[PDB]
Parts: C-alpha cells; structure tokens; sequence
C-alpha cells in the first residue's frame, strides 16, 4: 500500500477546570506534530501546506485522541496530563452541553464499537488531510492522500472485521458528529482567550513559530 | 455486491417522491415576488427569500415519505428537520448548478449567477462556499438516486440538538447507508472511493450549516428581517406543516 495502515498504527503507539483543557492541550499540540510526522506523506507535503492542515485539524484531532483515552472512564473524559474531569464539574462551569455531546457521541460510540487504534489513526489522517483547508498550495495532492487513507482503511476493515459489513461506514460516519462538535469546542476556547498558553493562543490567530519550528 | 428487491423499491420510492415534492414547488411559481427586470434590492432578497420558503415545504414534504420518518415523535421530526433543512438546501441546490453557464436554477427557469446572489442580499462569505460545495458535486458526478439517498441519511442524523430517541434514528439511518453502499457499488464497480466520497459530504455540510449562521449574523448587522418560517427554523409553523 502507499498508505500502509501498519505506519499510522506506529503514529499512535509513538505518542502512547476550563482552563484544565487549556493546559492539556498546549502539551497535546506538542505530540500531534511528532504524530503528523509519524503520517505517510505528510512531510513530504510542502512545509506552508503541513502548517495549514494542522491550523484546520488540530481541534478535531485532538477531540477524536482524548475520545477515545476516554473509553474506560465512565462520565467523563481523560486528559493526557493525567487530570480527569467529572459531568459535575463540566456542568457546573458552563461547558456541560458540548461535554455531554462529546460522551455521547464520540466516547460511547467508541466503547460500543471497540474501535481500536488503526481505525482512529486513519480518522485521524482522513481528517488531518483535509482538502478544503484554506491556502493550499495544491488541493487535489492532499485530496489523493485522503483517499490512500479511505482505501487503507476499508481494506483493513474488511480483514480485520470480515463479520461486520457496515464496520467502514460507522467509522466514517462520526465524521461529521466530530466535525459539528469540534466547532463548539472552538467556540469555548475562543471565549477562554478573550477571558482570562502559548501554542494554543498561536494556533487560535490568523506568527507561527512555534509550529515552523518544530516541523523541523 | 447486490441489490434486494426490498433496496430496489425503497430507492425507487426516495426517488418518485422528489420528483413529486419538485412538481408541487412548481405550481407556486407565479406566487413568487419577480425578479426586478433601493427596493429593487429589496425585492431580489425577497425573491431569494421565498424560494428559500417553497424549498423548505418541499423538505418536509419529503421526508413525510421517506419511510420511516412519520414513526417518529413529532418533537424529533422537527428537530431533524430544523437542523438538516439547511444541508439539504444546499443539496438540492448543487443538482441545480449548470458547470457550463456558472448558475443555478430555481423552479423551472430562474438561473441565478454568483452575482445575482449578491443582488439578492447574500454575502461573498456565503455565496463562494455554495459555489465550492457545488463545483465539488457536480465533480462526484451523482444520479437522482444517489441524491435522494444521501438526503435521506442526512435527515435521519442522530447527533442533531434535541433528539429524544436517537437510537431509533441511528436504526433508521443504517438501511439508507447499507443501500446506498450497495447502490454506488454497482454503478461504478471499478470506483471504490464513490462511497465514502459522497459520505465524506455530510462532513462539508457541517461546514456549511455553520458558515450559513455567520451569513445570519450578518443579516442581523444589516437590519434585514426573514419571515417567519425562516426564523422559526434557524432561531410553530413547522408544526403545521407536519400536520398537513
Ligand atoms: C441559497 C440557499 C442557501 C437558500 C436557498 N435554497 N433555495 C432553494 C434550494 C433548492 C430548491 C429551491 S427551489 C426554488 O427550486 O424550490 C430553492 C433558494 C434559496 C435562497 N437561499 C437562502 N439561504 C439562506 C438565507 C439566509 O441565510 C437566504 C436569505 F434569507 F438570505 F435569502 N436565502
């Protein structure tokens, strides 16, 4: 394969109260690019380009990463800093609609799937080689990516689950539940900046240092 | 691989009940307010407006026979509709979206240029994204068939706000995906990536839907008023129109 399910396995495996999330997501960001440039391809993207899909994805693919750490906690989820943060407190801060989403329909439907760790990875990737990232050089280069990432993944899915037809589509088919969520979550990290880190405040802006930096 | 005799009939169902929902939107045609050959502004925006009207009645007049649908409870049929209404104007507007001439048809024979839909009152923000998500569809190269069927598992989203019984939309949606899986798998055998291509769509709309409440926003900003049907479904006429 161009886009060997067994290198994104190896992406994920290689990285093992309001502002709590804030602080967990500053480190967070730091992994995902050691874990972008785990991907097949994505550092052969031109340097503009790999930056662009991070500032577009980085959101959800930290949503979908901390979803699925989450599947043995039981309401609630957890960070990579180790915190757990309970439906009592979500609620009590105002966060507690999105917080129930994220439960609802990432976290449970994880569980009940038992997706494993090359099905998120390829999630992952589909949704880091996004093609309608605003200033890609050239679109229809990650477009192709993405779609070595949807034939990698059926492919294994039909090995690996032969038993479950429909397995590829309920993969996909969080997507767009993620893709809702993640807009939420933006909203609420936006309001953190404008009432009272680094990494994360340079990915909220429209300069990028730190993440030139470290893609080196 | 197949296609059941049970997956042939629900499609051929989906799809003669867009086509009789379209027949119906086109006897309102005289109704419209015309296009003026500042209130003809004015009445460009309310042109847009009532076409926006007459495709949301053709909405829930679909999904009442998409089966299944009316088994619901009527709070989650609304609340379906309330968020995918948006996704699926967008849908249906993409199929009307001519490549050659850089337009999109309304009812039988009003062809809208980008332009046009900024004389009518919509911002650039909004009106490139349509044109994108159109070009990007027409790309796709989807039959009536397919359409119906992506509309269909649109509608039947479980996540929207609101839903009380998402278990039975997830159930109803699964049959939708498994026929449209077996559909684009026989129609272009040699074209594996046609399938998730297309579901890969509902995430765009996500998308969408979203830069549409920024083109609220901005209504707002300009003083302009939508009609009720309108402000009811983007914040019980809705209601009504079920009960019909
Ligand atoms: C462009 C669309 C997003 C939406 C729309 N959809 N159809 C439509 C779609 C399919 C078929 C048919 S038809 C005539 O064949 O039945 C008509 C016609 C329209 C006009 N329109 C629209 N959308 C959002 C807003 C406010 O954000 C406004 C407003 F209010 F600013 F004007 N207008």
């Amino acid at each position: 394969e161009e886009m060997p399910v067994d290198r994104i396995l190896e992406a994920e495996l290689a990285v093992e109260p309001v502002t709590n999330i804030c602080q967990a997501a500053d480190k967070q960001l730091f992994t995902l690019v050691e874990w972008a440039k785990r991907i097949p391809h994505f550092s052969s993207l031109p340097l503009d380009d790999q930056v662009i899909l991070l500032r577009a994805g980085w959101n959800e693919l930290l949503i979908a990463s901390f979803s699925h750490r989450s599947i043995d906690v039981r309401d609630g989820i957890l960070l990579a800093t180790g915190l757990h943060v309970h439906r009592n407190s979500a609620h009590s801060a105002g966060v507690g609609a999105i917080f129930d989403r994220v439960l609802t329909e990432l976290v449970s439907k994880m569980r009940d799937m038992r997706m494993d760790k090359t099905e998120l990875g390829c999630l992952r990737a589909i949704i880091l080689f996004n093609p309608d990232a605003k200033g890609l050089s050239n679109p229809s280069e990650v477009e192709v990516l993405r779609e070595k990432v949807y034939a990698s993944l059926e492919t294994y899915c039909k090995q690996k689950y032969p038993e479950q037809q429909g397995r590829f589509a309920k993969l996909l088919l969080r997507l767009p539940a993620l893709r809702s969520i993640g807009l939420k979550c933006l909203e609420h990290l936006f309001f953190f900046k404008l009432i009272g880190d680094t990494f994360l405040m340079e990915m909220l802006e429209a300069s990028h240092k730190i993440l030139h930096r470290l893609l080196q | 691989v197949q296609l059941t005799a049970a997956q042939e009939l629900m499609i051929q169902q989906l799809v003669a009940a867009q086509l009789q929902c379209n027949k119906r939107s086109f006897s309102d045609q005289p109704k419209v307010t015309p296009w003026p050959l500042g209130s003809a502004s004015q009445q460009r925006f309310a042109h847009f407006t009532e076409l926006a009207i007459i495709s949301v009645q053709e909405i829930v007049d679909f999904a009442k026979q998409v089966p299944g649908f009316l088994q619901l409870g009527r709070e989650d049929q609304i609340a379906l509709l309330k968020a995918s209404t948006i996704e699926i104007m967008l849908l249906e507007t993409a199929r009307r979206y001519n490549h050659e001439t850089e337009c999109i048809t309304f009812l039988k024979d009003f062809t809208y240029s980008k332009d046009d839909f900024h004389r009518a009152g919509l911002q650039v923000e909004f009106i490139n994204p349509i044109f994108e998500f159109s070009r990007a569809m027409r790309r796709l190269g989807l039959d009536d068939a397919e359409y119906a069927l992506l509309i269909a598992i649109n509608i039947f989203s479980a996540d929207r706000p609101n839903v009380q019984e998402p278990g039975r939309v997830e159930a109803l949606q699964q049959p939708y995906v498994e026929a449209l899986l077996s559909y684009t798998r026989i129609k272009r055998p040699q074209d594996q990536l046609r399938f998730p291509r297309m579901l890969m769509k509902l995430v765009s709309l996500r998308t969408l839907s979203s830069v549409h409440s920024e083109q609220v926003f901005a209504l707002r900003l300009q003083d302009k008023k939508l009609p009720p049907l309108l402000s009811e479904i983007w914040d019980k006429i809705l209601h009504r129109l079920l009960q019909d």
